[PDB]
């Protein structure tokens, strides 16, 4: 088969700025090459076909070129809606292979997260089982660090993180975290806090409740 | 418009079969060829393999070839896919195309496991306590397989809403939090969360209540 | 122990008829007679008559000639009330009764059933809908905390509602139903508890509405946390 | 019919007392008389048979005695689970007629209710209904009054009241009382109060919620 490459799997670039994303092959494909775009969503949309031609309603600012084994996709003026991961695709000879994809995602000025906490219900902790939820929204870039502390005890091993995609409008993120503890734990102690690093802030931020008591 | 629509997601059992579909419209069935893609999650496009319509002629990946088998029906203008001898490397999103490969379907999702079905537990993310605006929403853990969808009123309600990507928990269930942020001052505004789990015929509404005293 | 357990409470249209059953235990069946009595709300007590399990015989109250047809099924210790030609006078609490025999003829009924409630309307049934009464602690000062459920717009009677799956008794009130303008129950159950915040207990109302098949489980959080 | 008469429909004593439950016949029954016990239940049970005979498990402190029109049922100290109504049944003829029964309720010492006040649900608020529910918890005598203020505006012909037998153990009384309103009405005012008169206040109590907050 022939070996597809997209040399950069992860770029990002500010509003307006020119893109190229690369591609080349193990061998000549003889400029029978495709380009797709991937949102988010996951649905699927063609942007060129033969190295350069450009789809119905793609935009011009989308371009393509190349030769032999190597070739290029250019935009030209990066919108918010081209957050996507772009696939390159040789059909010189069977099976049609795919490149491994290029995620872009859009370059903002720094954005602190608004920090929420969230007790367990009574409704789930009647089960046995406590989850305790700590939201940062909307803030850019993505590194964060989320840290949960029980009577000022810092918690390991017992929390997941969830990220959503790059928003398409104020390309910021948005991150849960978490922590799950039995009943009889979270009965033992009183403070619950979630402490938030991030660029944006000039501090640590730590939202907290204490367990009635 | 050109149009592809595929069956919905579905949970099968390993060394089982199962059987995509993919309804046409728009266009002339007859007239063009179908193509077939992978992609597992976090990866890369694979070409599995297309088919002739009008007469039924296929060509496959050689690495598809004792897994999948292709089939069309004329008279409803449908493409069909089996995928045989299941195994958990199965486990991934497949589309349909129309062959470049100009128009796609919205991808199909299957997961291979042995494990049974459960419906979602939903409790409610409201603060203790009673900025421009608040946070609350709801967490809806424990289930299996993927997808759930979440609404806020009915559909109505999309402004700062933020539905996180499930995370497969250490129980090998599913657990995600959709949140939404509203203005501080709410008073007329009643928020209820609708969360759909079609693989177990699981629909819930969930209104959250807030702690204000 | 002696037992008459009655069949469940019954919604039937005017017009119609319905069925009340008596299923006997503890004692030999075609030994004792078997006395039936009607109690409208709010009421006295009406006798309808008596049937002897033993042949069959009746005796019948006059004003329940047209009314009752009273049988009995030997092989399952079992005595019958069919209720004929149903108004809205007929929506009652029925009860069967066993009756002992003393000396040559003292009699009385020893042993009741704890009663059948038939509603007679045209109205269909409704499932109840259950909402929190969710507990706001006004002042620091408070020797008492209370929350609840409000079980609404149901018909016909009777709900049960029950605490924490029945291990929750203590400080519980549950209140009559009132009838609304919308001809719908509608009625509240609340817990206090002596304000030692709630502790570690959780509070789960358990509503059952048999008429229409409805069990709901409703959590009323208590909110016993704040952030400062 | 022999008409059974209970002159007295309602009677209450202190604990310890002795009471006395008459009943009469329209004609002689010749002592062919028997005594019920109805509790706030439902349940039913035999005390006395043939005027003086005790049933099993009836104590000693119940005593029954008369001949003729003119029948006595007496308990000699009166204890907190006595509270019922009881019924006389005459067998002297067909049919078998009941007297209309006499209430027995406790006289305690005064005290004062326990007011709460719960607003409507979102839950129930976002179907277009508010119930807005008084609670007066623990008192006596029965006798009390709620009154609804809106906006200081006195309510009238919108409030249902339900009032609890007399409690088995501390003799006590509890009411609710629920003021009902579409959503509408319900989100033109702000402050809502119940106003509640009881001997065991000095002065009427209050317990109200503004709306929103």
């Amino acid at each position: 088969d022939i070996q597809m490459t997209q040399t950069t799997s992860s770029l990002s670039a500010s509003l307006g700025d020119r893109v190229t994303i690369t591609c080349s092959a193990s061998q000549g494909i003889n400029n029978y090459l495709n380009w797709y775009q991937q949102k988010p969503d996951g649905t699927v949309k063609l942007l060129i076909y033969y190295t350069s031609s450009l789809h119905s309603g793609v935009p011009s600012r989308f371009s393509g070129s190349g030769s032999g084994t190597d070739y290029s996709l250019t935009i030209s003026n990066l919108e918010p809606e081209d957050i996507a991961t772009y696939y390159c695709q040789q059909y010189s000879n069977l099976p049609y292979t795919f490149g491994g994809g290029t995620k872009l995602e859009i370059k903002r000025t720094v954005a602190a997260p608004s920090v929420f906490i969230f007790p367990p219900s009574d409704e789930q902790l009647k089960s046995g089982t406590a989850s305790v939820v700590c939201l940062l929204n909307n803030f850019y870039p993505r590194e964060a660090k989320v840290q949960w502390k029980v009577d000022n005890a810092l918690q390991s091993g017992n929390s997941q993180e969830s990220v959503t995609e790059q928003d398409s409008k104020d390309s910021t993120y948005s991150l849960s975290s978490t922590l799950t503890l039995s009943k009889a734990d979270y009965e033992k102690h009183k403070v619950y806090a979630c402490e938030v690093t991030h660029q944006g802030l000039s501090s640590p931020v730590t939202k907290s409740f204490n367990r009635g008591e | 418009e050109v149009q592809l629509q595929q069956s919905g997601p579905d949970l099968v059992k390993p060394g089982a079969s199962v059987k995509i579909s993919c309804k046409t419209s728009g266009y002339t069935f007859t007239e063009y060829i179908m193509h077939w893609v992978k992609q597992s999650h976090g990866k890369s496009l694979e070409w599995i393999g297309g088919i002739i319509p009008n007469n039924g002629g296929t060509s496959y990946n050689q690495k598809f070839k004792d897994k999948a088998t292709m089939t069309v029906d004329k008279s409803s203008s449908t493409g069909y896919m089996e995928l045989r001898s299941l195994t958990s490397e199965d486990s991934a999103v497949y589309y349909c195309t129309r062959r470049a490969l100009d128009y796609w379907g919205q991808g199909t999702l299957v997961t291979v496991s042995s494990a049974s079905t459960k419906g979602p537990s939903v409790f409610p993310l409201a603060p203790c306590s009673r900025e421009s605006t608040a946070a609350l929403g709801c967490l809806v853990k424990d289930y299996f397989p993927e997808p759930v969808t979440v609404s806020w009123n009915s559909g109505a309600l999309t402004s700062g809403v933020h539905t996180f990507p499930a995370v497969l928990q250490s129980s090998g269930l599913y657990s995600l939090s959709s949140v939404v942020t509203v203005p501080s001052s709410f008073g007329t505004q009643t928020y209820t969360c609708n969360v759909d789990h079609k693989p177990s015929n699981t629909k819930v509404d969930k209104t959250v209540e807030r702690c204000s005293c």
